[PDB]
RNA sequence: GGCCAGCAUCAGUUUUGGUGGCAGGAUAAAUCCAUAGGAAUGUAGCUUGCCUCGGUAAGUAUUAUAGCCUGUG
RNA sequence: AGAACUGGCGAUGCGGGAUGAACCGAACGUAGAGUUAAGGUGCCGGAAUACACGCUCAUCAGACACCACAAAAGGUGUUAGUUCAUCUAGACAGCCGGACGGUGGCCAUGGAAGUCGGAAUCCGCUAAGGAGUGUGUAACAACUCACCGGCCGAAUGAACUA
RNA sequence: GCAGUCAAGCGUUCAUAGCGACAUUGCUUUUUGAUUCUUCGAUGUCGGCUCUUCCUAUCAUACCGAAGCAGAAUUCGGUAA
RNA sequence: UUUGCUCCACACAAUAUAGAUGGAUACGAAUAAGGCGUCCUUGUGGCGUCGCUGAACCAUAGCAGGCUAGCAACGGUGCACUUGGCGGAAAGGCCUUGGGUGCUUGCUGGCGAAUUGCAAUGUCAUUUUGCGUGGGGAUAAAUCAUUUGUAUACGACUUAGA
């Protein structure tokens, strides 16, 4: 009876949007948006992470469903102030997306000892695991 | 012709006995290197004044640096340009943080727009535009709107590795 | 000049109900069902309060904008064939033979039968298309009423069954003969 | 990084998708293209049957047998364009052709194997939103390619049995999941996590 | 003895990284801090009309329960 | 086809312009290493399916000088501009109402009343009406538009430039 | 040789149904010239007959648009070899 | 047929390799949308979650992986078998039943390794063929010559002949 219509729910470039940088001096930290300049563009902070007060293009960052209340052209204090009163980090923190990145972190900083015991705590869970499915 | 840097540039037209201290003109230039900044000066010198750069000195040239570069601001230019069978003046109005990249922007949509070469552009001025309301082009007025907010469909991103066991999608 | 948001809104009346999958409409009315598949315009639809669709293009260019508000159109021709219908009346006019038309079966197809154009021997035959429904109306003379829920198959009904009258090897300016759309509106009364 | 690559050509912008393969090709890497009749052509239909047909034109005027071949299957196309770009008058380009099989849908040895994609040529990530673009399958059967029904006969038994594959692997996979969740709150599943596994 | 190599310490040529200390500019411009003055894509408050929680639409209000701009230091 | 100055080919390989006496780069003993020139870096093919801002969709698209062709004239295709206009004291478009009187204004014509033609380019009522924008009449009569209105409510129109 | 653009005029009225002055932009290489690059230790020099193929600037046939297309006839034009 | 032919198994020989050196690891569809999990009123449904690359997943320790002793658990895996089903697009593969036997690094022990000398691919794969030894299996044609004329320059074709 009632009208059904998908959602389709895009990440939105504004103002409090959080992006995460992937190519550049930043290459990994979060920023905001400050203000939105053209369609291609955004000038950005990222005083907490420590990325310069800039103007990037939208195709250097990626944005991260993470959103927070920030005035239109905020200077570099009061961002910083928003951000850490929304506490953006940890909230980033807690998402698989940062989860996964920094399990890529770890694995790449594994050294070789760390990969044999890998090798065998992985052994020895897939024996249980395998038991268990066999009982299933 | 590269990233741009705004100089000023004052030049003497150097003095004789008759005449000490001569009139002292400047230009703020829009160029790569200084020396390119002191060309076009002594270019737009001889298209104003009775001087060469023969018969003239620079007095002193120094780089611009935007007072406020991670503002975002709305600036008209005024450019008069040729085409390939004419001379016109245009206005044209770009948002960005400095002047140097509004007039890269220019000079990127010139090209682009009317094949406009650097040679053929007269930079005649460029201003900020302090109040909106103001702003009398539509491409910069829809990005004056409050609480503007868009998103970005069709997100396409890029693969490092040859081959994909995906099948991608272009969720934004 | 890349508009960065166009938007149209589309009014659902109280007993339609829309179903907006990917880009695959389905308009539920009280008469009937139609179908609609959208997916080579890129517009985004979003309901808003149950009697409002908004349908979007961002960062659209003037062709897409306009593809835009044909969208539009064609969702509210949608509703407006599922609430109130879609029905062309057509007139025959000729100067001496007079046009036979009828509705004939062959194999279970309802083909509009066209004898006597012209005084053509030829019999022009337009099938009907399903969901169209064919009226000889009377009190009025030489009249033939096409109604169903699409606007698009009943004036594609009714342009076939013009286009099978058109007049060959002689100045149409004389020779007005034909089958022609006189009135195009809804199958409700002043609804 | 397979000893034999099998690319789904459905939506890949036959031209990139050739590119990638000659390179692979001369590089030592056997390719195995299927799908070929749901490849992509960018331009409207009517542009490249045009362009098809301005091919077709094309023989010896004094015995047509000698003449370019016009082959008319998608797969045939597609190794046209490879062809093309691979120097395929030298043993090393003939070598590189033999490294090489193109197939309309996906034939029973294939079937079964894993079918990846090249980004870089994918339709969707390539061609701009509202950009027309053409079907290798449509096109190909407009020029004169007689097996579009039976290839998609065959495709639809074999998505049918597919999907039956695919069910049984969902439901296995969802009983793996559930047992890999328990024992995560083991101890050598804290090891693991603190290992980054 | 001959043939083919490996390593180390050097020499000539060169290629590609990590890192330290200085100099200059508007003794960078910025950020930041302080301060003065403002308007708005007008924040809090206040006023008017609405109603399905409770907000909304229009006014007034230049920092207040957000901020921003310019000048100066 | 004939002169001037220079540089070249002849007499000259090499890298580039696919190919080519003359063009670009560079002139050459036999080798090694490095860096480049002109030219290039999807694949052929060595080298970024590089980055960035835009523009273009062509049912004959276009894709690097010499060089292997295209013009005048056009196009609410699309883009960016110039100048002048209308507009919340209601812009344009859309539907409906009016569109008079003096007046068949004067004259040429067999007849011509606003409307085959010349001149005169006026006012009263006027929100408004032209001695007339068209259709129609043998001339009439009659529809039609300029012009003004009723309804909706914010941007719109014209001539140009490339 | 063929094709455009402008539009003073023709077309009873009406520039563009069909035409179209004064001008002007082109295309083609089935004319004839211009040139002398190839061939003078030799490319058999007219035309016809025969036979194949190609082009389209389409005479006819197919389907159409326009007319100063009532019909008939005809004219202009489009896709089309 | 001067013991022929063929299939299997092993052994020994040659023969080369467009180039193995952990695993080609299987939905379909869409991309201005989807995958998965869950729930219900089973839908173009609600809810939650994921992506932002395979940077994964599986595998992976032991004289190139030896010989042995246990503990825990009835798992994992190899093998020859075996039960049944499915697969014709090029099926030549997929799934599965039961038992036997080997290994298990899931955990804890004991012994061995050296001298290839400071590295040398330091030889571990698959591709054909030959030959020998064992076992199983089968026991023809075609061409020439002759003949036919539905054929024909000659070849070829098309007929016939115990
Ligand atoms: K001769
Ligand atoms: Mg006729
Ligand atoms: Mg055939
Ligand atoms: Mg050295
Ligand atoms: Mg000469
Ligand atoms: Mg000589
Ligand atoms: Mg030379
Ligand atoms: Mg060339
Ligand atoms: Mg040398
Ligand atoms: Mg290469
Ligand atoms: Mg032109
Ligand atoms: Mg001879
Ligand atoms: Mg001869
Ligand atoms: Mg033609």
């Amino acid at each position: 009876t009632d009208s059904i219509v998908k959602a389709s729910n895009w990440r939105l470039v504004e103002v409090g949007r959080v992006v995460l940088i992937k190519k550049g001096q930043s290459a990994g930290k979060l920023a905001a948006i400050v203000e939105i300049i053209d369609q291609k563009k955004v000038l950005i902070d990222g005083p907490k992470a420590g990325v310069p007060r800039q103007a990037i293009n939208l195709g250097q960052v990626v944005l991260t469903p993470l959103t927070f209340a920030l005035p239109r052209g905020a200077r570099t204090a009061t961002v910083s102030k928003k951000w850490a009163a929304a506490a953006v980090c940890e909230k980033w923190a807690a998402s698989s997306w940062a989860k996964k990145i920094a399990q890529r972190e770890r694995r790449a900083a594994l050294t070789d000892f760390e990969r044999f015991q890998v090798m065998v705590l992985r052994k020895q869970k897939r024996y249980t695991v395998k038991k268990a499915l066999a009982k299933a | 012709m590269a990233h741009f840097k705004e100089y000023q540039v004052i030049g003497r037209r150097l003095p004789t006995e008759s005449v000490p201290e001569p009139k002292l003109f400047r230009m703020r230039i829009f160029a790569s290197n200084e020396v390119i900044a002191k060309s076009r000066y002594w270019y737009f010198l001889q298209k104003l004044h009775k001087v060469k750069k023969a018969s003239g000195e620079i007095v002193s040239i120094n780089q611009i640096n935007e007072a406020h570069p991670t503002k975002v601001k709305n600036f008209g230019v005024w450019v008069r340009y040729d085409s390939r069978s004419g001379t016109h003046n245009m206005y044209k109005e770009i948002r960005d943080v400095s002047r140097v990249a509004a007039v890269e922007t220019l000079y990127q949509d010139m090209a682009a727009r009317h094949r406009a070469r650097f040679r053929s552009i007269h930079i005649l001025k460029v201003a900020e535009i302090e109040k909106t309301a103001d702003v009398k082009r539509q491409y910069v007025k829809q990005f004056l709107t409050k609480d503007l907010k868009f998103p970005l469909p069709h997100r396409v991103q890029k693969s490092t590795k040859t081959f994909s066991y995906k099948r991608p999608s272009t969720f934004y | 000049m890349k508009y960065i948001q166009t938007e149209q809104q589309i009014e659902v009346p109280e007993g339609v109900t829309v179903s907006i999958k990917s880009r695959i409409v389905k308009v539920v009315g009280p008469r009937g069902t139609l179908t609609k598949n959208l997916k080579h315009i890129d517009v985004t639809f979003t309901k808003v309060n149950n009697q409002l669709i908004k349908v979007a293009v961002h960062n659209g260019g003037r062709k897409h904008v306009a593809a835009l508000r044909t969208v539009k159109s064609l969702v509210d021709n949608m509703i407006t064939g599922v609430t109130k219908g879609y029905k062309y009346k057509m007139r025959y006019v000729y100067a001496h033979f007079p046009i036979n038309v009828n509705i004939v079966e062959k194999d279970g197809a309802k083909f509009i039968e066209v004898r006597n154009f012209l005084g053509d021997k030829k019999i022009r035959n337009v099938p009907v298309r399903d969901g169209v429904t064919i009226e000889f109306s009377t009190n009025v003379k030489d009249e033939i009423v096409l109604s169903g829920n699409s606007v698009e198959d009943v004036s594609q009904n009714a342009a076939d069954l013009q286009q099978i009258c058109r007049v060959r090897n002689k100045d149409i300016r004389k020779f007005l003969d034909g089958i022609y759309v006189s009135h195009k509106g809804f199958i409700t009364e002043d609804l | 990084v397979e000893p034999v690559v099998v690319i789904d050509g459905k939506g890949h912008l036959v031209g990139r998708l050739a590119s990638v393969v000659a390179k692979q090709l001369l590089n030592g890497q056997k390719i195995v293209v299927v799908r070929a009749e749901e490849l992509n052509i960018s331009g409207e239909f009517f542009r490249n049957k045009l362009k098809y047909h301005d091919f077709l034109r094309k023989a010896t005027a004094f015995n047509k047998t000698r003449g370019p071949f016009h082959f008319r299957a998608p797969s045939r196309i597609f190794y046209k364009a490879l062809r093309g770009m691979v120097s395929h008058k030298t043993a090393r380009g003939k070598a590189a052709l033999e490294r090489l099989k193109v197939f309309e849908g996906i034939p029973p040895p294939y079937d079964k194997k894993k079918r990846v994609v090249v980004p870089q040529a994918l339709r969707v990530l390539r061609l701009k939103p509202g950009r027309k673009y053409t079907t290798l399958g449509k096109l190909s059967t407009s020029v004169g390619w007689k097996y579009e029904d039976v290839v998609a006969k065959l495709e639809a038994k074999r998505k049918v049995s597919s999907a039956e594959y695919y069910a049984k692997k969902r439901a296995f996979t969802k009983k793996v999941a559930s047992a890999n969740a328990t024992a995560a709150e083991s101890d050598v599943a804290k090891q693991l996590a603190a290992l980054g596994y």
